[PDB]
């Protein structure tokens, strides 16, 4: 498996440094230490994104 | 930290 997910819903940056992506963006879960905000990547950028805006891939 | 409260999905 590869620490990643998939933005079930396009996401937007609400703060300053939050990951920014759009539905289908594989968020590279870089730090799932959070229950609702995994510090991860998506397509070249990284930061905090809501683990819910994405879904875990690989199985 | 500033994880922010999970936003509402569309």
């Amino acid at each position: 498996g590869s620490t990643y997910v998939q933005a079930l819903f396009d996401f937007d940056p609400q703060e300053d440094g939050e990951l920014g992506f759009r539905r289908g963006d594989f968020i590279h879960v870089m730090d799932n230490s959070d229950p609702n905000w995994w510090k991860g990547a998506c397509h070249g950028q990284t930061g905090m994104f809501p683990r819910n805006y994405v879904t875990p891939v690989n199985r | 930290r500033h994880y922010r409260p999970l936003p509402p999905l569309p």
